[PDB]
């Protein structure tokens, strides 16, 4: 007895539709009905329909309970997730696809989209990739669930419909740790701070380990005192990165009036047409506004919508700007090039410029 | 109200988090009411208070989490404390439990119908579906619960382990693949499971100088961004050439503009269209997709399937943000694959004695140099690893390429050989 | 032969430097031996003695120099000594001086003969035309021959200052530009005499961190390699419209394919060509010069010319080699220059001020940041500064910049803001 | 009195050409009549033919009396050198042209050519910019005057002729230090050590600087011996870059039988299609073996080919890359990819390749 372990996650095949389970690693194309639903015929000529719906990410018990429910009709009791938190699910009578839609329309309240389709070249938002934030993150400088809701209520129409010249994934990181793809998405979102540490220098003396902390910092703006036994910080060099509050709890840097998010733009992780890039930050900071975030939400759009007005099909936003050159973009979108744009993180070396950051090359 | 910057929130036509957090409130008060096993029906409210003060004070109100472990295991807990400890005492500890999700996110109604029964029962009923890594969060239980609730997950029919966290092997993620790709050059989410239990040990007791992200991707559109999250991505490749059938490809260009869409967005010009025939040049295509994108039931991946290794990838810290870089060009991907496992292997028991704390792979590799990352894993140099040629004349030689001289044995001489 | 190795480098089409070493050694020979005024008849003979050895032994026989020069420089003279001093004695001192150019290498003969007369009379008879920045090279002479060398330098009918060596500004050259050449934006040999005549203090007495070059060119062809082999390259540009000729165009048309050796080309697309009418779309115009190279009959740089300041190239110690960068998109260039004398003047200042010893502009630029780079010559940052914004977002910001709250107060009153 | 100082150089305009003097910034038009020479037409009317010339650079005063009685005889007295240490007559009577050319090659043997013509498209290869080598430096890894020397002999048709398609610099530098434009080369060659150093004490404790030597070298493997107030040398951080020679002659690193020559390319300087570029290197390391150095020229013959045989027009050897990539650059030119070719250089920041080296910009 006495608990069992390194057991593993359950095998995955077990848990596999029974149409999809079938036909695995066995099918000839797919095709995009409609606004959310992908229908996808085997090799035999079974017919499956995968069809896609927002969620907040962050889920009630009994909203997991509701979905279960509305699967155990429509998709033989089976379902899915995305990389980009959607749920997905498995209709094999088509004429029950938009009954399904409703049903969860009424009961958790999802939407259905998040799809796009290179074929006739209708690109649309998919969710934005975002984690914890205020509601569980002792390392934030902004929220994310929040400055998700309010992005996704005026770009809500994007979600469920495909107008977008070409794929865009909005995401956002709530401080520069930067959990997930903000270093590499189309428009990105990333909470930075603005001030240095005020050390609590009682906490240090029994908490940190110092060696451990000083090195830690990138740009070696951390020196210990050895009186004393306390970490000073030359501001001269501190660009408030919070990677020493990551490290040492004493470190806080948190200013409410000046911790905010800069916009990141021009990542990319698919090799289709031009190599992946990572993102470029294009407005220095804005403002955390509880609870509708309107300098944000606003810039977002100020940056989407001069892009998806000019852009052709599949062009998305770094491919944009290759054409027109960060002169024309940045006078464009309504931007405003500072200094603070200028990249002067020194450490970070010229020879990875010269890698093969992608899997595109010739045999 | 109680709760007015939050329910301002609770408006608009994107599902709310909050309407998730209130019916999480009333429901497991509920079952408190009717008379049901909840450990903490308090958990909730508490979480939705904190975040009120927090969304007025704009900061967060959760301090530095102690390590708190679940016997047998060092990774999987993530602590968090609360500093309005006081004030709201439902949320002193709001510990985080990342649960190894089933490769692919696949579920059926059971697995997920058990999962809502144990964390009802043990935690605060808020979970992640799904976190960034890939695990599902169980979202805020205390320390006294941490125990019992892995008991009953090793104890469910449909049975859920433990995922990763600390300086250990995380989670390893996988996009849908041959499950529902016809893009997919391997079988992600075979190789997904296999790789996260064969390094079971690995994962739940961290024993690295930092944390290590392995992902797996069907094809070149890279549909779990490992080579922006991975330290070591297999994103699958094909090495002949791509299937074309003309029929098909007919068919397109009744409606579809190839020449503006396709043959003129290729990056190397390999793709042409004539008006009947579609010729591929595989000599001077990047497997970049687009073409298989744009016409999906007429060409396919070529028959010669594996993967191109991506290594390095990671957030800012310490160094800088990275994209993956070209490791190994191309490795088979075979059950029971142990050439990918050689590799990792390998990796580890180099950076386990060579890495310093708090250091990630990409960034020894930039310390160590190239010539020593392909000597551990045994791979000569080759020009696909690099988009060019260094610009500088400043290499390094080894002993054994240079020329025997008076200025060799004098090095040899004074034991500065 | 005594030098049987050099005497292969006689054989072959192209001149031979052998050609030149001999002819000297033979003719200062002669004219010493034939009443002539020459303090170093042996000279030449010396150095091909020890180019042989050299050859043969694959290797230098010169030596750390010391330190030498003209009375009231500091600069323009480097010493070099022989390590075989013994065997060959009329090499044991072999310094060059280094002689200012006129502005794009521009001689008459009467100015040359002067140079020869001076030269065959105290040094080796031997010289380069011209030293890679842009001086003559009086190459080989003794310590005491150094000063009478420069009176009679002072004293010629058309008379030739000493160039720059060591921590100054180095004698600075020019393109061409507007003597011979139709693209030219500016007065390059104007402009390069001026501050050559400017900065005569800086140049000749060595008081900066590490030297300093400035290189001019008229239009962006940059024909004296300014952005790689100076530290402040003035590459010459226009603002307005291409003038174009549209009878020329046509003329060009019966014969050149201009779709693909200028339309298909262009970086940008700007030129659009369709049979009768030439179209350059000047908004998208970069001024990268192909248009205007390959068709100089009919395309000008626009009325509106300057220059654009590119900052910081250099060869690669210590942080590795520069092409320039945008520093001032547009300056005008016009006698006296005081707009670009200030730019250089609040450079020179800064960087007297801030920079380590032997350290270059642009490497202290690197370390310091533009934002203090831009406030030193009152200039404000550009887009076109950048090839690409940061790919992280790690900024700095200034105290004034910053809001007003607790925080900012309680750091002030820490000693740290 | 007392001697003279600070009057600088010969007031140029004192020294021009009466025509070019009176046509001074008037032009109309160039025009490549032949190889090594220009016609240059003025708004007067005025002709004037500008006739190029090879030199070996290193001159003989009396070569340089002999160009003088030729320049009187052809060209009124003047003449002028290039940028690339080519020489230039200027000639008004075109029935002289001819008589020039065959006097110059007789009397001093410099051959008319280094000339290029874009407006046809062909173009030929000009002097190699070169330095000190033997002939006079002190930290010299190869001769430049030989290789030089050995290199044109071989690639001598192209001097005279215009046999390629578009422009192609070959520029030598004899050591690291590179003193010329060689790192931004089509083709470079570029001595080397492959030895480390080894410390003389006792010269380092003479005449060395500590300090200033240790922070010269750009790896770190410098470290100062208090006790024995020298320099410790750490060996496998030493890339035998030869910059601490340079500063200290305690410490020199020659070896003959391992010192040779990089050799790299696709270097640019010029805007003309495509960004300037800094030189790669494609071929580690040859020996030096005077006076005629057969490897290293053998190689710098087998890439000027191959890329000549497979350039379209204008296309120089980046922008050839650029168009088929490496892969297939090392296959055509027969080179080797080796580990020595993945730069590892590290002390360069990422953030310069952010920067704008050119003046290629929109307004
Ligand atoms: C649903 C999802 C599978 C999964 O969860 O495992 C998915 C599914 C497909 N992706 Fe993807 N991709 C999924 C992640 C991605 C993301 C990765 C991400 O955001 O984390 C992108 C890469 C992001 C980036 O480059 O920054 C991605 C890169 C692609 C590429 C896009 C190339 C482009 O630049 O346009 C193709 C696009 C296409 O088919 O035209 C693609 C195409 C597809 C196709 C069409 C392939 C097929 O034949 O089935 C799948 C149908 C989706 C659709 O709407 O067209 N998928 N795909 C992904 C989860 C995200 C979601 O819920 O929407
Ligand atoms: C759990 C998760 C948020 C979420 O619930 O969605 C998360 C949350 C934390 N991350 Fe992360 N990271 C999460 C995925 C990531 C990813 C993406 C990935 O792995 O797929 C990255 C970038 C990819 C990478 O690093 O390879 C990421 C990069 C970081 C950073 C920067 C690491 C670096 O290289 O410098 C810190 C690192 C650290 O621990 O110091 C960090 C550390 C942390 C800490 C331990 C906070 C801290 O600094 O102490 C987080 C604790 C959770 C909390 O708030 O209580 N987290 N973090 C993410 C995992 C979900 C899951 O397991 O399913
Ligand atoms: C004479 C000289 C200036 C001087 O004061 O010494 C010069 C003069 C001209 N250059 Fe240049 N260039 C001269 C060195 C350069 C160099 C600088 C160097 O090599 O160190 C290059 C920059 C090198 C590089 O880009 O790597 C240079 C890049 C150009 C460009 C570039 C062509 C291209 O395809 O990129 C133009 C365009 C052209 O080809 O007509 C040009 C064109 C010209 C034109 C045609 C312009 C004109 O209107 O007359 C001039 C005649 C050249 C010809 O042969 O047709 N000149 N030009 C240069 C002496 C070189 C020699 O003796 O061989
Ligand atoms: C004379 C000249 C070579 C020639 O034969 O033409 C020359 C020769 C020497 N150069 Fe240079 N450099 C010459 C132009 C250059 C140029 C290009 C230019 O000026 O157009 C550069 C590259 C641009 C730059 O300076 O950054 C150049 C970059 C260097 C480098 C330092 C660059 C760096 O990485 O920071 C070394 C080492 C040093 O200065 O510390 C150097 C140093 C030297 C030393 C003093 C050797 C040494 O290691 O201490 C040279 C002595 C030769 C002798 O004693 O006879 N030389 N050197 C060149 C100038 C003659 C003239 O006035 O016209
Ligand atoms: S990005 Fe920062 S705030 Fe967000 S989950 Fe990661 S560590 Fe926490
Ligand atoms: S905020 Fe960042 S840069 Fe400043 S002390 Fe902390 S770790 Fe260093
Ligand atoms: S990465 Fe490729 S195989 Fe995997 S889900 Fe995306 S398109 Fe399909
Ligand atoms: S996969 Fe991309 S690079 Fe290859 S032929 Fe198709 S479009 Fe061209
Ligand atoms: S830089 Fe321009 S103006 Fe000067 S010689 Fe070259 S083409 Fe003529
Ligand atoms: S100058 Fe260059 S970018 Fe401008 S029109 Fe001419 S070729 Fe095009
Ligand atoms: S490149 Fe090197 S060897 Fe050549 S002259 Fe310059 S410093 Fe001396
Ligand atoms: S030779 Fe170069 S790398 Fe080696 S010790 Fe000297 S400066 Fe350093
Ligand atoms: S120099």
């Amino acid at each position: 007895e006495g608990v069992k372990t390194d057991f593993g996650p359950p095998y995955f095949r077990d848990l596999l539709h029974p149409v999809i389970a079938k036909n695995y690693g066995k099918w000839k194309y797919h095709e995009v009905v409609k606004p959310g639903v992908i229908k996808r015929v085997a090799e035999s000529g079974d017919v499956i329909y995968v069809v896609r719906f927002g969620t907040p990410r962050l889920l009630s018990i009994y909203t997991v309970r509701e979905l279960c429910d509305i699967a155990d009709k429509y998709s033989d009791g089976y379902l899915r997730w995305t990389s980009r938190n959607n749920v997905e699910f498995f209709v094999t009578d088509e004429s029950k696809i938009d009954d399904l839609i409703n049903e969860v329309q009424e009961r958790v309240g999802f939407p259905c989209g998040g799809t796009w389709d290179a074929v006739k070249g209708e690109y649309g938002l998919s969710n934005i990739v975002h984690t914890q934030g205020w509601i569980h993150c002792h390392t934030p400088a902004i929220d994310a669930s929040g400055i998700v809701k309010a992005v996704m209520d005026e770009l809500y129409e994007y979600f469920t419909d495909h107008k977008l010249p070409a794929m865009c994934r909005i995401s956002l990181a709530c401080c520069a740790n930067m959990c997930g793809a903000v270093h590499a998405s189309d428009i990105a979102i990333v909470g930075i701070h603005r001030t240095p540490p005020i050390p609590n220098d009682e906490a240090i003396r029994k908490t940190c380990e110092i060696p451990s902390t000083v090195a830690a910092c990138p740009t070696g703006a951390l020196k210990p005192d050895m009186k004393n036994k306390t970490i000073k910080v030359d501001v001269e060099k501190c660009m408030y990165c919070g990677n020493c509050y990551t490290m040492c709890p004493g470190m806080p840097l948190f200013d409410p009036e000046n911790d905010g998010a800069a916009i990141m733009v021009g990542g990319k992780l698919s090799e289709a047409r031009r190599m992946p890039e990572l993102s470029k930050v294009v407005v220095p900071w804005v403002p955390n506004e509880p609870p509708r975030w309107p300098t944000l939400v606003k810039y977002v759009k100020q940056i989407l919508e001069a892009w998806a007005a000019n852009a052709n099909k599949h062009e998305r936003l770094i491919e944009w700007v290759d054409r027109i050159g960060w002169e024309r973009f940045f006078e464009l979108t309504g931007l405003e090039f500072t200094q603070h744009l200028i990249d002067d993180y020194r450490i970070t070396p010229y020879f990875y410029s010269e890698f093969r950051a992608s899997t595109q090359f010739k045999w | 109200s109680e709760t007015p910057l939050l329910d301002e929130l609770e408006k608009g036509p994107w599902p709310s988090f909050v309407k998730e957090i209130k019916k999480t409130a009333e429901l497991m008060e509920k079952a408190a009411a009717e008379g049901k096993d909840v450990k903490m029906p308090k958990g909730a409210r508490g979480l939705l208070k904190q975040l009120e003060i927090s969304y007025k004070d704009k900061k967060t109100h959760w301090k530095h989490g102690g390590i708190v472990s679940v016997v047998g295991y060092g990774g999987g807990v993530i602590g968090r404390y609360s500093d309005l400890g006081e004030q709201i005492p439902e949320v002193e500890h709001f510990h985080t439990m990342r649960i190894n999700q089933p490769s692919g996110w696949f579920y059926s109604t059971k697995a997920l119908r058990g999962l809502c029964d144990v964390w009802e029962k043990w935690g605060s009923g808020l979970t992640n579906f799904h976190g960034s890594t890939g695990d599902i969060i169980f979202l805020g239980t205390r320390s006294e619960y941490l125990q019992p609730c892995f008991e009953d997950l090793g104890n469910l029919e449909i049975p859920f382990d433990i995922g990763g966290s600390g300086s250990d092997l995380r989670t390893p993620s996988a996009c849908m693949g041959p499950a529902l790709c016809e893009f997919a050059c391997y079988d992600t989410l075979e190789l997904c499971y296999d790789l996260t239990m064969t390094y079971q040990d690995e994962l739940h007791r961290p024993m690295w100088p930092y944390k290590f992200k392995i992902k797996c991707a069907g094809c070149p559109n890279d549909c779990v961004a490992s080579k922006a999250r991975s330290d070591f991505a297999i994103i699958g490749t094909w090495k002949d050439d791509i299937k074309v059938d003309q029929e098909a490809v007919k068919e397109y260009a009744s409606w579809m503009d190839i020449e503006n869409e396709v043959v003129k967005l290729c990056p190397t010009g390999a793709i042409k269209w004539d008006g009947k025939e579609l010729t591929i040049d595989n000599r001077e295509c990047v497997r970049c997709m687009h073409c298989i994108n744009k016409m999906p039931k007429a060409l396919k991946p070529g028959d010669e399937r594996g993967a191109t290794i991506l290594i390095g990838g990671k957030a800012p810290f310490v160094e800088g943000a990275v994209i993956g870089w070209v490791a190994v060009p191309f490795v088979e991907v075979e059950k029971p694959y142990d050439e990918i496992k050689e590799i990792l292997e390998a990796i580890w028991d180099w950076w386990d004695e060579e890495g310093k704390f708090r250091e990630r792979i990409g960034e020894l590799i930039w310390r160590k140099g190239m010539r020593e990352f392909l000597k551990v894993i045994g791979r000569e140099a080759d020009v696909r690893m690099v988009k060019a040629p260094r610009n500088n004349p400043f290499m390094f030689f080894e002993k054994d390429e240079l020329k025997p001289s008076a200025y060799t044995e004098e090095l040899k001489k004074r034991g500065m050989w």
